[PDB]
């Protein structure tokens, strides 16, 4: 799933899989 | 940022680690 | 969308819609 | 955080807002 391109939900989705219960941030304006 | 990495770019999980916390 | 409970997936969804191009944190273990 | 205030307990904007940027 993560090697492709991922745009708005979809990589937020994506980022929520991969970083389980770390968490993660979403900076989209960087 | 992520966006030019994974959405403007092909996403890679090298990058995507790179913001979990 | 807000107002109920959220988890998971749709936590990170509903963060997603309403902090628009701010983006957010998510920061599930605190 | 976040999932005691949204996903235990019942959502809110307020709350949500608390962790955008
Ligand atoms: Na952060």
């Amino acid at each position: 799933f993560v090697n492709q391109h991922l745009c708005g939900s979809h990589l937020v989705e994506a980022l929520y899989l991969v970083c389980g219960e770390r968490g993660f941030f979403y900076t989209p304006k960087t | 940022g992520i966006v030019e990495q994974c959405c403007t770019s092909i996403c890679s999980l090298y990058q995507l680690e790179n913001y979990c916390n």
